[PDB]
């Protein structure tokens, strides 16, 4: 899902996962490597690409809460309602009222 | 032709694990060691990927 840099905003992107624990992402993704037929150590044309590898919660329950990081500015002497969004897989099997 | 080989095996549950060929008797094999041959559309042979 292509996007564009906003003047005030960066890329804020989601991707719907329906797959396995091992996942890896990147942008400027015209390739994985440029065209490594050879370099014979002469010189390599290397632009930056931000490729990321992530891994999974080993949750056999599959019920968990994701907590976005508040890695931005922070005035002290305050409180801060953390934003967290969760799931319960298979609903609750018996659960209770609370 | 029937290849049921996934990209990754999609072994949901607790863990994943790869594909592998089975070892068991078949209706195809019953008519083979019987000695004869047959034509039919129903599922006789196992779905060997
Ligand atoms: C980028 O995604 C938008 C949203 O769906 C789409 O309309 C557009 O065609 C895409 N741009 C490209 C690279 O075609
Ligand atoms: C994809 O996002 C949806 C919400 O839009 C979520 O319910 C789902 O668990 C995510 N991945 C899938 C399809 O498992």
């Amino acid at each position: 899902s292509n996007a564009t840099t906003d003047e005030h905003g960066l890329v804020q992107f989601s991707i719907n996962t329906t797959n396995v624990m091992g996942t890896s992402l990147t942008v400027r993704v015209n390739y994985k490597d440029r065209s490594p037929c050879y370099g014979y150590q002469w010189v390599s044309e290397e632009h930056e690409e931000a490729h990321h590898t992530a891994y999974l919660v080993f949750s056999p329950s599959k019920s968990f809460v994701h907590l976005e990081p508040m890695s931005h500015e922070l005035p002290c002497g305050h409180t801060q309602t953390v934003q967290a969004h969760y799931i319960l897989n298979g609903g609750t099997l018996l659960g209770l009222k609370k | 032709e029937d290849c049921i080989n996934r990209h990754n095996v999609y072994i949901n549950g607790i863990t994943y694990t790869p594909v592998s060929s089975t070892n068991e008797k078949d209706m195809y094999s019953f008519l083979e060691d019987m000695g004869l041959k047959a034509f039919t559309n129903s599922k006789i042979r196992k779905p060997k990927m």
